[PDB]
């Protein structure tokens, strides 16, 4: 019966440099019940090989979750993390923002 | 200095559909060291840290019969409290448990914990002293009679007092390189100009372990709690940890503001300023 929303976040492992290997993170957190849905996007579009973390929580029994994959930051290419749970209305889409 | 062990466990009913989802991790401080999944096809107990490899195959073997055992009575639990709540067959509820030690600077026994949630709300939990139990609701009021009739407590108090505490010193020597290790935040602040009239300044923590860490905003000195954007602590993947604060001034009163950063791998507080 209680719902927790997932706070999402999307990042890189280091800083983004164009043309250097670098790893894409989403991590979603504060999230009650565990059944969830996450994606990364590149333009727009799914994401295949995305690895993700085993299934714990905080204190406060919200679960979190990271998922990740080995990527190369380009200039013209966009990446973002798309993600669906039972307290979203729809899926919510957070853009990866390197100059943040 | 202190260090502490812990289990998580989880299991998520899809009636129906087949038996509950299972799935238990095992951490030292902020460093996850094994995995166990009802779904995966190995059905062990895995390693998930470099330093428990070592590990012989009497551990793996009492691991796995251990954790699969524990899936067995939150297979049971799911029912029982189903029923006790009077909720339909068909859908999905969870459980949780959470249970560890807590070490003093000396490696000593420090604290214990033990304690339930069902759908995602404090169940039953062990007390400090390990002797008693924290029920709110009826249900978990009619599981302490029971708990305390079979003298549940003595049974956890021993394995928190003894065990695994010998667990975590046996860890902590063998994954000395990861678990003893403090990594410094590297910090900074950026700036970035929203509109003509308001700026957008971010104070962040880089490179970080453990993940205990305070992030603040003054403003000619006056904590800015309120006005602060403070987003959660969140693993860069590697065996270290991001964090940001950000506040939102208006263009020009950058230099009242200042960041103050606080982690054990710091000599002292840090302050950073727009200068
Ligand atoms: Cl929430
Ligand atoms: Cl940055
Ligand atoms: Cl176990
Ligand atoms: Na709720
Ligand atoms: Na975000
Ligand atoms: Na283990
Ligand atoms: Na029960
Ligand atoms: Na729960
Ligand atoms: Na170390
Ligand atoms: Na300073
Ligand atoms: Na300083």
């Amino acid at each position: 019966m209680i719902q927790r929303t997932p706070k999402i976040q999307v990042y890189s492992r280091h800083p983004a440099e164009n043309g250097k290997s670098n790893f894409l993170n989403c991590y979603v957190s504060g999230f009650h019940p565990s059944d969830i849905e996450v994606d990364l996007l590149k333009n727009g579009e799914r994401i295949e090989k995305v690895e993700h973390s085993d299934l714990s929580f905080s204190k406060d029994w919200s679960f979190y979750l990271l998922y990740y994959t080995e990527f190369t930051p380009t200039e013209k290419d966009e990446y973002a993390c798309r993600v669906n749970h039972v307290t979203l209305s729809q899926p919510k889409i957070v853009k990866w923002d390197r100059d943040m | 200095g202190s260090h502490s062990m812990r289990y998580f466990f989880t299991s998520v009913s899809r009636p129906g559909r087949g038996e509950p989802r299972f799935i238990a991790v095992g951490y030292v401080d902020d460093t996850q060291f094994v995995r166990f999944d009802s779904d995966a096809a190995s059905q062990r107990m895995e390693p998930r840290a470099p330093w428990i490899e070592q590990e012989g195959p009497e551990y793996w073997d009492g691991e796995t019969r251990k954790v699969k055992a524990h899936s067995q009575t939150h297979r049971v639990d799911l029912g029982t409290l189903r029923g006790c709540y009077n909720q339909s067959e068909a859908g999905s509820h969870t459980v949780q448990r959470m249970y560890g030690c807590d070490v003093g600077s000396d490696w000593r026994f420090l604290r214990g914990y033990h304690q339930y949630a069902y759908d995602g709300k404090d169940y039953i939990a062990l007390k400090e002293d390990l002797r008693s139990w924290t029920a709110a609701d009826m249900c978990a009021q009619t599981t302490k009679h029971k708990w305390e009739a079979a003298h549940v407590a003595e049974q956890l108090r021993a394995y928190l007092e003894g065990t695994c505490v010998e667990w975590l010193r046996r860890y902590l020597e063998n994954g000395k390189e990861t678990l003893q290790r403090t990594d410094a935040p590297k910090t900074h602040m950026t700036h970035h100009a929203v509109s003509d009239h308001e700026a957008t300044l971010r104070c962040w923590a880089l490179s970080f372990y453990p993940a205990e860490i305070t992030l603040t905003w003054q403003r000619d000195g006056e904590d800015q709690t309120q006005d602060t954007e403070l987003v959660e602590t969140r693993p860069a993947g590697d065996g270290t940890f991001q964090k940001w604060v950000a506040v939102v001034v208006p263009s020009g009163q950058e230099q009242r503001y200042t960041c103050h950063v606080q982690h054990e791998g710091l000599p002292k507080p840090l302050t950073l300023r727009w200068e």
